[PDB]
């Protein structure tokens, strides 16, 4: 395979110590170094099963080794590494209560937000106590699909199966529930560097950029970006300037700050949507300009590589092409969800009925 | 719970930018000089430079250009900071009062955007129709210069060209027009656009895009009567103007890249050019007449004028005099003569101005008197490289030129000498290896000893070298502390870079050794796979190799630890014992780091600073003979230096010019929670800190209990700034913070920048107000304002004088406090 990297590494660091070379060149060199050491994540560290399929994933923001996960049957799990304290569990109905959105609480880490097929955007503890419901369908067969949160703004946002989005405060205060789309809202997210423009994606083959404080007039939006197929995810950058989008058939798109309408590059990659599989969500890496996605081969997709395996692919953002591929037998499932740690030293993967941890090996000999 | 005080001990000396113009009056020729946060204004005279005014700004100066709007009698000044504070300033003088007036100010930040690789570029059209800023890739920000635009409101124009290298406004255009060089997969090209303010858009430029040299890198806008643009590359110089196209490829310039330019003649007939080796050329434009009275370019020639300091910037003054502003070496005033000297140079130096930056390493030693600390820094780069010795009595500076790049310094009292790691550049010879471009310390020693090490000469696949590759040669120099003569130079192995240096004793062995950590550097390797720790003994005027340890990585850092050797090697931290057989033997290893670049120690505890995982606190457990992970800072920070303030307080500096302080979580109720360091201090310093070291240059008041500050750690920067960090009690912190807020209400900020904004922690991930840090510069600025302003500052201020109850402060109370504070540095 490819993975060639080269450079005059330490020199640049000293160049940075002299002021000659600019910081983005440093960021590029250490991005390459990060890829080189990610070539040693090949040894899969840990595996974890449980009951009904995995649907949503989330990282403990402050802690590297802690992670939370939510199932197809409303079964939530909280798991920490190097603890061995037999991780924490909570069950649900198990049939039609699929948790589908899951973000940690920025305030109380022993709390968590959740969006469920039951029709209940809730705030609940890992010990089982429901602290507070935020919204409700009040009529079954109409449920939520999307959820996200912001701490700098102290806001909650959630999306439906019909095309209307809801926006609440941390203490209630609902001033929202206007309709935005014609179909289900697959993903949604707020800017981390801003507080008052939003992004939402839907089955309508359109992804919309809103201004949550200015617009109130039922599709008096700010921007609307089209696509050729429906969209499973539209995720913001940490920096805030790059919006990543991933469709259902075969595509990834990078939109910029600079003219949201036009895209900067198209990254073709197979992640074909499917009914009983968990929907695929590309994701950023929090401290570089990389992209990470899970692959799902299609015999009809125009493959550039002659070898098409199920594996975790890692591309470069501002170029378009690939830079690394992680693969491990005994894990021949399809990695629906993949998310790097906010810390930057660990990767979590959610496959059907399985959760995988990929971190570096070392510790050749103890003393 | 950690409260610290940071103050400037020596302001930055490197010059980042310089411009000339008519700022103080229409008849005066002024020189304005930017030294990061400082702006100096001089009047240019026949003999040299007269200082007229020096001001500080609350920002890193990134752009500085003079301009004169219609109806104005003298130049205005545009300044942009690194945090994107823009301002237009005008000089106003009456009597002995000098004021910097703010004509306009505003923040030009976008809500989102990635700063560009070649950084912020800012240019102003010669007819003052608009200011243009290249801040972010893919965007061109335009500030229309309307009389009403005192807030510097701007609009963005899309740039199809996403990777702009340089851009200028052209002269002689009926509509504002930019010309810029850009890169795409097809190569590099030069293109123009007209800028329509009316349409708030680009229009097609007056002349078509042209292909340029693959390494075309700079654009010069030529004044009337020529108009057009000059494109400077590494091997060629081209001129474009409409249907006119002229290129030259003089081989002489190919040896070194031209990196700066400045117009000599108002009509563009002559330019100065400076390269990375300090060579200075003249570029001359010979005119050709035309029947219609226009003037065109007939030919281009380059002439070598001589040698200067490696120039960041040049400004021609008058009468053959040039100011050479340097960041890597001394600045200069030079004279250009019409006739050359015996060696063929037309340049004669008139005056040299000290620049201490970059400070790559430093130590404090009592060179002359007990209790009288002096700072010894590694300063400079390539032929400008030097050591600098700084002692009080404002400051006395001795300069020791080395003519090559210093990297590390240590003091070895038992040998009465310093050890200094250095590197020099060599280029390929006619038939053999490589040859140096000039003499330097490592080639002028009384004696020298090549590294004949055969530690891994056997069973080590040698890597080829392509004919044409230049090489860096690294050396350990031993330099006498009294005469500063180069007593010895030890050359390291081929492709071996020396990174770290310490002088210490180890184990039970009474000898003192020089210990060096290295990396084997090969061009195709993403990270080093080979390195050495080498233990040398200096005796009988030479270094004898006592011991070596081969490791599979770069030895970034080493520190003496209780008679043992602590070393960081790529992603590992390792503790070695010094055996009876004078060998290094591994005692223990810690692995849970990405890259451990910086170490400091106190007692049996070890603070590890990582490149990207910023800091971790380990304790060596002497009763277990291994390491224990105590706690980590789980917030990411890209480190440049670290320091231990005390057993409970850890100081860090990062690449985005911020400082932070970490403490153990006092309110932690679990081992897991105890393992989380809390970032309790944050401060935007605005400098890139390479090194902290414990010590002080102020005379020690032996038995000076009851002072406002405790401890003294100095730090050195790229710009040649030296700062001091010391510790404060809570009550002093609260008093000084109140003083800061009151000062911030009274002090006129150049460009009307708020101090809180300036000092706010800022990276591309997060922006937060400063905490836990007092701005000593701000406190000291109390002393230069008038007495009535002082009285305003302390009105209705509660102050505890000595030991007692709080009462109202008078100006004299705080004068005394601040005066006492000035003596800590």
């Amino acid at each position: 395979q490819i993975l060639p990297p080269c450079r005059s590494i330490v020199r640049t660091l000293h160049q940075h110590k002299l002021g000659r070379a600019s910081w983005p060149s440093v960021q590029q060199g250490l991005q390459q170094s990060f890829l080189h050491t990610l070539d040693s994540y090949r040894i899969l560290q840990k595996a974890a099963p449980f009951d009904r399929r995995a649907t949503s994933l989330a990282w403990h923001p402050t802690h590297p080794s802690t992670v939370a996960v939510g199932s197809k049957g409303g079964d939530i799990m909280l798991w920490n590494f190097g603890i061995k304290d037999k991780p924490t569990f909570i069950k649900g109905i198990g049939a039609g209560g699929s948790i589908t959105g899951l973000k940690f609480n920025p305030l109380n880490t022993n709390q968590f937000y959740a969006s469920s097929m039951e029709g209940t955007t809730r705030l609940q503890d890992f010990k089982g106590n429901i602290l507070r419901v935020f919204a409700s369908s009040d009529t079954i067969n109409i449920w939520f699909c999307s959820l996200d949160v912001s701490a700098s703004s102290r806001m909650v946002v959630t999306g439906d199966n019909v095309g209307n989005v809801i926006l609440l405060n941390m203490d209630g205060k609902e001033l929202w529930n206007l309709r935005m789309h014609k179909k289900k809202v697959t993903h949604v997210a707020l800017n981390p560097c801003c507080d008052w423009f939003l992004a939402t994606a839907s089955v309508d083959q359109t992804v919309k950029i809103w201004d949550l404080r200015q617009v109130r007039g039922k599709a008096s939006f700010l921007y609307s970006l089209p696509h050729r197929h429906p969209v499973n995810a539209a995720c913001f950058s940490p920096d805030g300037a790059r919006l990543l989008t991933t469709d259902q058939k075969s595509e990834i798109r990078v939109y910029s700050a600079s003219q949201w309408d036009c895209p900067l590059g198209l990254i073709p990659h197979p992640h074909r949507h499917f009914q009983h599989l968990t929907p695929i969500k590309a994701a950023w890496h929090p401290r570089y300009n990389l992209i990470v996605v899970g692959r799902y081969p299609d015999p009809n997709f125009k493959s550039c590589t002659p070898y098409e395996l199920r594996t975790i692919d890692v591309f470069d953002g501002n170029s378009g092409k690939m830079m690394c591929q992680l693969y491990d037998p005994e894990s021949s499932g399809i990695s629906s969800l993949n998310e790097f740690n906010p810390m930057g030293d660990t990767l979590a993967s959610a496959m059907g009925y399985h959760i995988l941890i990929w971190s570096q090996e070392e510790a050749r000999t103890r003393k | 719970m950690s409260y610290n005080y940071v103050v400037t001990a020596q302001k930055p000396t490197a010059v980042n930018g310089c411009v000339t113009g008519h700022f103080t009056s229409a008849e005066d020729l002024n020189l304005l000089i930017a030294k990061n946060t400082r702006l100096e204004i001089y009047v240019v005279t026949a003999e040299g430079l007269r200082p007229v005014k020096e001001v500080g700004m609350y920002g890193k100066i990134a752009v500085m250009e003079l301009f004169r709007p219609k109806g104005e009698s003298k130049d205005l000044l545009f300044i942009l900071t690194a945090k994107y504070n823009a301002c237009i300033l005008e000089y106003k003088q009456s009597g002995e009062s000098i004021d910097i007036i703010t004509r306009a100010h505003g923040n030009v930040q976008d809500r989102i955007g990635r700063p560009s690789e070649t950084g912020i570029i800012g240019i102003i059209d010669p007819e003052c129709r608009m200011i243009g800023l290249r801040l972010y890739d893919g965007l061109f920000k335009v500030i229309p210069l309307d009389r009403d635009n005192k807030e510097l409101k701007a609009f963005n124009i899309r740039l199809e060209e996403l990777h702009v290298i340089d851009v200028k406004f052209l002269y002689g255009c009926q509509a504002p027009t930019i010309c810029f060089v850009y890169q795409d997969p097809q190569g590099r090209h030069v293109k123009t656009y007209e800028v329509s303010l009316r349409e708030k858009e680009f229009n097609k430029g007056p002349w078509k895009q042209e292909n340029v040299e693959a390494e075309a890198s700079m654009v010069i806008a030529v004044p009337e009567p020529f108009g057009g643009a000059i494109i400077i590359g590494q091997e060629s110089i081209t001129y474009h103007n409409g249907d006119k196209y002229l290129a030259i490829a003089p081989p002489i310039i190919k040896q070194s890249t031209i990196v700066c330019h400045n117009r000599v003649d108002p009509n563009g007939s002559r330019y100065l050019l400076g390269d990375m080796e300090g060579r200075l050329f003249m570029l001359l434009l010979e005119k050709e007449e035309q029947m219609d009275g226009t003037v065109t370019l007939k030919d281009l020639r380059v002439e070598l004028l001589g040698e200067t300091s490696i120039a960041e910037c040049l400004t021609y003054l008058d009468n053959g005099v040039v100011f050479v502003g340097s960041r890597l070496g001394d600045s200069q005033l030079v004279k250009l003569n019409v006739d050359s000297n015996e060696q063929g140079s037309y340049v004669v130096a008139m005056e040299t101005f000290t620049n201490l930056g970059p400070i790559v390493d430093m130590c404090v030693v009592d060179l002359e008197r007990q209790g009288q600390g002096q700072l010894v820094t590694c300063s400079g780069a390539f032929k400008e490289g030097s050591l600098r010795i700084i002692r009080n009595g404002k400051l006395h500076i001795r300069t020791v030129p080395l003519y090559e790049s210093p990297r590390k310094i240590c003091y070895q009292e038992v040998s009465q000498c310093f050890g200094v790691l250095s590197s020099r550049i060599e280029v390929q010879d006619t038939s053999g290896g490589t040859t140096a471009l000039r003499p330097s310390a490592s080639t002028q020693a009384l004696s020298s000893s090549v590294s004949s090490s055969k530690l891994f000469s056997s069973s080590t696949a040698p890597h080829e070298t392509s004919f044409g590759e230049e090489v860096e040669v690294h050396n350990l120099l031993i330099i006498d502390q009294h005469t500063f003569e180069v007593l010895h130079a030890h050359q390291f192995l081929q492709n071996e870079y020396a990174l770290s240096l310490v002088s210490c004793k180890l184990g039970k062995d009474p000898n003192t050794y020089f210990i060096v950590g290295t990396a084997m550097v090969y061009p195709e390797e993403a990270e080093p796979k080979q390195g050495r720790i080498v233990v040398f003994q200096y005796s009988d005027g030479k270094l004898q190799t006592v011991a070596e340890k081969e490791v599979k990585g770069a030895v970034y850092s080493m520190v003496e630890f209780n008679g043992k050797l602590l070393a960081s090697i790529n992603s590992t931290v390792r503790l070695y014992e010094w055996t009876t057989e004078k060998e290094l033997r591994t005692e223990c290893n810690h692995y849970n780091n990405i890259m451990a670049l910086y170490l400091k120690t106190k007692g049996d505890f070890i603070l590890v600073g990582d490149l990207m995982r910023s800091v971790l606190l380990l304790a060596y457990k002497p009763m277990e003979g291994n390491f224990e992970e105590i706690a980590r800072d789980f917030n990411p920070n890209w480190m440049s230096a670290v320091e231990i303030l005390d057993d409970d307080n850890f100081l860090g500096a990062e690449n985005a010019f911020n400082l932070f302080v970490c403490q153990k979580d006092s309110a932690a109720t679990t081992d897991e929670e105890r393992q989380h360091l809390q970032e309790v201090g944050l401060f935007h310093l605005g400098e890139f800190v390479n090194v902290f070291c414990h010590g002080s240059l102020v005379m020690q008041n032996l038995g000076e209990t009851s002072t406002p500050t405790q401890g003294s750690v100095l730090f050195g920067t790229v710009n040649g700034m030296i700062g001091l960090v010391t510790s404060l009690s809570e009550s002093w912190y609260n008093l000084l913070l109140d003083m800061q807020n009151r000062l911030n209400k009274v002090i006129k900020s150049v460009g009307k920048i708020e101090h809180s904004f300036w000092r706010s922690f800022h990276t591309e991930r997060k922006t937060e107000p400063a905490t836990g840090f007092i701005d000593g510069d701000l406190i000291e600025s109390f002393l230069d304002i008038s007495r009535p302003k002082m009285q305003e500052v302390v009105a209705n201020l509660q102050y505890d004088d000595g030991s007692g109850m709080k009462r109202e402060a008078t100006a004299d109370d705080l004068i005394k406090v601040v005066e006492e504070l000035t003596r800590i540095h």
